[PDB]
RNA sequence: AUGUGGAUUAAUUCGAUGCAACGCGAAGAACCUUACCUGGGUUUGACAUGCACAGGACGCCGGCAGAGAUGUCGGUUCCCUUGUGGCCUGUGUGCAGGUGGUGCAUGGCUGUCGUCAGCUCGUGUCGUGAGAUGUUGGGUUAAGUCCCGCAACGAGCGCAACCCUUGUCUCAUGUUGCCAGCACGUUAUGGUGGGGACUCGUGAGAGACUGCCGGGGUCAACUCGGAGGAAGGUGGGGAUGACGUCAAGUCAUCAUGCCCCUUAUGUCCAGGGCUUCACACAUGCUACAAUGGCCGGUACAAAGGGCUGCGAUGCCGUGAGGUGGAGCGAAUCCUUUCAAAGCCGGUCUCAGUUCGGAUCGGGGUCUGCAACUCGACCCCGUGAAGUCGGAGUCGCUAGUAAUCGCAGAUCAGCAACGCU
């Protein structure tokens, strides 16, 4: 079978994905259920748009982790893998498009001497 | 001023 | 502005008579008079008490607020007298500085 | 069958490899039915302070007391093979929890 | 940047439009990260115009942004006792940054009792040659024609 | 403030004093160093003396000063205006 | 800080090992429900008969040689400059400064 | 304040502890057991110097070793010395005393035994050049000593003012995290005041 | 709301003073704390430890006097083997104690210029000598990093790297956590047997090195474009503070050289204050509204803490909370199967308002011996000033800023909007 995964800062989603149609599961919901946000369903979608593969594959999958965004990011990081393992040859136009980057953006240690990661108190010179 | 009714709920 | 010139007066530990007041507020509007900038002037007068000393009794810090820059004129000697003077003359040094600069 | 949870306890990692080996190899003398060093996560108990006295409070130092943990399922309890196990002297940045 | 710049943020295109000045405008007039709240608006006035128009409404919107884009704008420096303006010709990306600021902030002191009404009715007036925006970018010319005269320090 | 269920707080050393004084049923000035003791009507007539953290100070009692505690009537801070 | 305050924080815990253990708990077992005394107990005046030392209020968490009163650790029973000063020293159960 | 414990810096990862144990209870006690012993230690034996202090606890049992290059000055031949400490371990609660005492290899090598030698020279009644000098020339001749400072502070010859210059020879990599270092310090007695010791030492390093 | 200055004040403990003091010592002032003030008692003392001498009890339990300190009666009137030991009763004796002063006598410890790239030595020559050269000149560098040169050859502390964390991946891996393929409860549900499959958690380890393609370059450094790769050119963030200055700060964290006290500057106590207020200053929070307020319905996070502690199930109370205790020394249980901003729905229609919440009068809850001075929370009523803010000024280059919420510790309970 097929099983591969995504991160996006906390946000992990494993992934099946079936030949089947574009019928997507989302823990018991669809794509418009959870995530009511277009931008979201864009970026989701992409890599459909980019293989011209919509209604070809559908997913199972579980949310854990993360908020939308990290969620979406790492479903779709998981979608161009699972579309790597299925067939090569797609993906020197999808790093090309860069939908492979596990984006290391993460967030920053809060440190001392201030009042959150770099917004210092104000500097008064009295 | 209803000092003795104050004192019926405090006891 | 005349008397926006916040006079702040102040001792940690010293016998404070109350015509040094009088010196000190006086001293200070001798430069109200050439200098129509001033917001804030925190003052000091200080004392190390330490025994068998090294010739410097008293110890003052100064501050003033101009219009982005502030002054700053810091003192030492045996008593109030020399202490004052010797700071006034500072800032003044400072201050004909600074509008010889400001133009 | 029957079970026994032993639940360790240490500060260092090296000790508690070192231990879960060597009790892993007298539960293998016997026969007893081993599991093995299942990792659980690490506790981190941090306490910051400040370096200085009677000031200089953005300045400080952040310290942790971690504390590593493993379980070892132990199964077919021969009372021999406890006998065993019960009396072995180790480490002493160790400390056991047989259940 | 004593060394040297960076490059820019590969912009988005819409999901809906095909265009990335209106990622770009939600961006502008984004607060608070509520990316959302700025998507729903942005997308409620469009339509609002699209029903006053009779037509899309991107035609209108980048029409607008021909009336209140400029080319050129001011760049002080001081000098000589007294500090002078000095005009600076404006590449197309801050022209349009600057000039959806303008609608932007010209927009929020409106009274249409609603942001997306206010805005809707901003981006027409502008189209139409009526708007603050339109006004301040007139104004802008209005000083570089004041200060032609300092452009042969050519900075 | 002193919940219902607990009861008061009315200090044993003065209750005592005031069942010394309405068992005699005379009523004199007392002493007394307890802010910290609310009140019972039992002490309209009864006069108390209480301290300001320098010397003290006698005060007579009163039927709406109950509820309260005697501090509120006997003042720690002197402030005289500048 | 003083030998003395030192030595009456620890009379007071004894104190406490005597007496709040049972006679300033006993109490508030009968002071809890509604079928108490409380009517007539007076077992709030045979409290305030007690000493004012009954309570662990008038405690006070001293470091444990230095009494630096302020900034204890209860990990530790020490306080901030000695904690400082020993983890420092590597004299700490697992014990070291982090990063994260 | 500059400079950090370079033991404290390096702990967990090339230096080691000196008091090991676990605990989730018996924390707090432990730890004021073990300050009185090592207070009842400087106070039961001076004459000689405790490199370290070291060793472990388990369910009943509180066993220590400690080093130091003269334990024929501190130990009973008899049994004097081990027995009163053993004592004062039956007063302080520890029960099941393994005292097991050792000693050092080179004396020379111990950062806290060649600084506790320096101010024993000072607080003596001697000067500062012969003492520092030889005791910098008696470390370096050893094979390990690759590197080695010397930060003394207090009133050398020299009245009131607080001076402080340093020695040195070989290297002293102090930011380097494979480097084996050894720290030594003192506070105690003198005339004028308070004489202050540092001392750093090294030791190869490691790879490991 | 906090912290200072200033004046009161009986006492408003003490220190902190530009950058680097003023949500500082405070990671918890109702008493305690607390060093301060009134009054009381006390004085080899509240505390140790050493002497000789008288002792066989010391104490401890209840009472009355008492603000308590303290004072007074009844009960216990020890075990060593007789030499006198544990103990204290006292006698004084060595004394013990000091938050009494000097941080400009000091150690330590720290902040700082500054995480800015420099600071120095040996031998060597030059110079009468102070001293210089080396470390200057050209290029390049995150940079005294490196190269081409020469009276300099080298070297050490430094910067960089070995550390952790985050970032991709392989091997092992199965409970307290995943649970697909399976089976079985099916309303609360991975709930239970079952599989290590994806996660996963913890451990070991390859991987990034201008390593490689090309163009520039003393062909040297070095840089400009490419490939792959997850990351690309000190991947990012931390930690780490060269010599040293600032007589910086700290004799109150501690320890300490000197001088002062000792019938009291010590010491045991109850009350009060450190929360005062005609004002000024500095740091922050919620507000001045429609990107909004109100009501209703629905979803996903990580992180930590918990025993004489955490606490729900059921119900009552408007709700603070209230008996009750399952279950947990804990990936199990409490921590809702861990939230809020957000999505959807309805009303309000630009206003001193359904803004805003102060201030104040009520009535109650809880922790504590104790809520007046001087605590938090809840309900009711109260409904103020305030309509985006002057000169000038602070912060921020990426998951950063801006915003919503949560948690922890110090904590009996709280000023926690603070701090992490």
């Amino acid at each position: 079978p097929i099983q591969t995964v995504g991160r996006r800062k906390e946000a992990v989603v494993r992934v099946r994905l079936v030949p089947g149609t574009g019928q997507f599961n989302l823990d018991g919901r669809t794509l418009e259920n959870y995530f009511p946000n277009k931008v979201h369903q864009q970026l989701i979608k992409a890599p459909l748009v980019t293989v011209d593969r919509v209604d070809q594959f559908d997913i199972y999958a579980h949310l854990d982790g993360g908020g939308p965004s990290g969620q979406a990011g790492a479903l779709r990081l998981a979608i161009a893998r699972a579309l790597i393992l299925v067939q090569p040859e797609d993906r020197p136009a999808l790093k090309k498009a860069g939908f492979l980057t596990r984006d290391p953006r993460a967030i920053e240690r809060k440190k001392y001497g201030l009042k959150k990661a770099r917004k210092a108190p104000q500097y008064s010179k009295r | 001023g209803q000092v003795e009714k104050f004192r019926r709920r405090y006891g | 502005e005349r008397p926006h010139a916040e006079v702040v007066v102040k001792g940690r530990n010293v016998e404070v008579p109350d015509h040094f007041r009088t010196y000190v507020s006086e001293k200070l509007s001798r430069l109200e008079r050439f200098d129509k900038t001033i917001y804030l002037f925190d003052v000091e007068l200080d004392h190390e008490r330490n025994r068998r000393q090294r010739k410097n009794c008293q110890h003052v810090e100064i501050t003033a607020r101009g219009r982005g820059p502030v002054v700053r004129g810091e003192a030492c000697a045996d008593s109030f007298y020399t202490a004052f003077e010797s700071a006034v003359q500072k800032l003044e040094g400072r201050l004909r500085r600074a509008k010889d600069r400001r133009k | 069958g029957q079970k026994i949870r032993i639940r360790l306890k240490a500060y260092d990692h090296e000790a508690i490899d070192a231990s879960a080996r060597k009790i892993v190899e007298t539960v293998t003398r016997t026969g007893a039915s081993v599991v093995g060093p299942v990792p659980l996560p690490t506790e981190k108990n941090v306490y910051c302070v400040i370096r200085s006295p009677h000031k200089y409070k953005d300045s400080r130092e952040h310290f942790e007391m971690r504390t590593h943990k493993r379980l070892i399922d132990i199964l077919d309890p021969t009372p021999k093979t406890v006998d065993a196990l019960m009396r072995i002297d180790l480490p002493a940045s160790v400390d056991v929890n047989i259940q | 940047p004593r060394k040297g710049p960076a490059p820019k943020r590969p912009l988005v295109n819409d999901p809906v439009y095909g265009s990335q000045l209106v990622t770009q405008l939600v961006n502008k007039v984004l607060l608070e990260g509520k990316k959302s709240l700025a998507e729903r608006i942005v997308y409620g006035a469009l339509e609002q115009a699209r029903e006053k128009t009779g037509t899309d409404p991107v035609v209108t919107l980048k029409r607008a942004l021909d009336n209140v884009k400029p080319a050129l704008e001011v760049r002080s420096r001081r000098v000589g006792g007294a500090t002078y303006q000095v005009p600076v010709e404006v590449r197309p990306d801050r022209s349009t940054t600057l000039a959806l600021r303008w609608l932007v902030n010209f927009s929020r002191q409106r009274r249409e009792k609603t942001m997306v009404e206010r805005l809707a009715n901003e981006i027409l007036d502008a189209s139409n040659g009526l708007g603050a925006s339109v006004k301040r970018r007139e104004d802008t010319h209005k000083m570089a024609e004041a200060n032609r005269a300092f452009a042969h320090y050519r900075w | 403030p002193r919940s219902l269920k607990k009861g008061p707080f009315v200090d044993d050393h003065l209750l005592k004093k005031v069942d010394v004084q309405n068992e005699k049923n005379t009523k004199q000035v007392i002493k007394t160093w307890s802010r910290r003791s609310t009140i019972i009507p039992d002490f309209i007539g009864h006069t108390f003396a209480v301290h300001d953290g320098r010397k003290h100070v006698p005060v007579f009692v009163t039927e709406a000063m109950v509820g309260h505690k005697l501090g509120e009537f006997a003042p720690t801070r002197t402030f005289k205006g500048h | 800080a003083k030998k003395s305050k030192i030595v009456k924080n620890e009379q007071r815990r004894e104190l406490v090992q005597r007496y709040a253990e049972r006679r300033a708990e006993l109490k508030r077992t009968i002071r809890d429900p509604a079928s108490s005394p409380e009517r007539r107990a007076a077992a709030v005046s045979a409290l305030q008969r007690l000493p004012r030392d009954s309570s662990p209020v008038r405690l006070r968490n001293r470091d444990v040689v230095d009494g630096r009163p302020r900034g204890h650790l209860r990990k530790f029973g020490l306080s901030r400059v000695r904690v400082r000063e020993m983890a420092h020293r590597g004299e700490l159960p697992g014990v070291r400064k982090a990063s994260w | 304040g500059q400079k950090i414990n370079p033991h404290g810096f390096r702990l967990g990862i090339t230096t080691e502890w000196k008091s090991r144990w676990y605990a989730d209870k018996q924390y707090k006690d432990y730890v004021k057991e073990d300050v009185a012993i090592r207070k009842l230690l400087a106070t039961g034996l001076e004459r000689a110097g405790i490199a370290d202090v070291e060793i472990e606890r388990t369910r009943d049992r509180v066993r220590v070793d400690i080093h130091t290059a003269r334990p024929g000055i501190v130990i009973g031949r008899r049994g004097t010395e081990a027995d009163r400490i053993r004592a004062d371990l039956e007063k302080l609660t520890g029960k099941q005393v393994q005292l097991n005492i050792l000693e050092v290899k080179n004396p020379e090598s111990q950062a806290q035994l060649v600084a506790q030698g320096v101010a024993e020279q000072l607080s003596n009644r001697v000067a500062f050049r012969r003492a520092m000098r030889k005791a910098i020339q008696s470390a370096m001749r050893q094979p390990n000593v690759k590197g080695i400072r010397v930060q003394c502070s207090g009133r050398l010859g020299g009245a009131e003012m607080s001076r402080s210059e340093f020695y040195r020879e070989g290297r002293v990599p102090l930011h380097t995290l494979r480097a084996d270092i050894d720290y030594g310090l003192y506070e105690a007695k003198t005339t004028f005041g308070r004489i202050g010791v540092k001392v750093w030492i090294y030791k190869g390093d490691i790879v490991g």
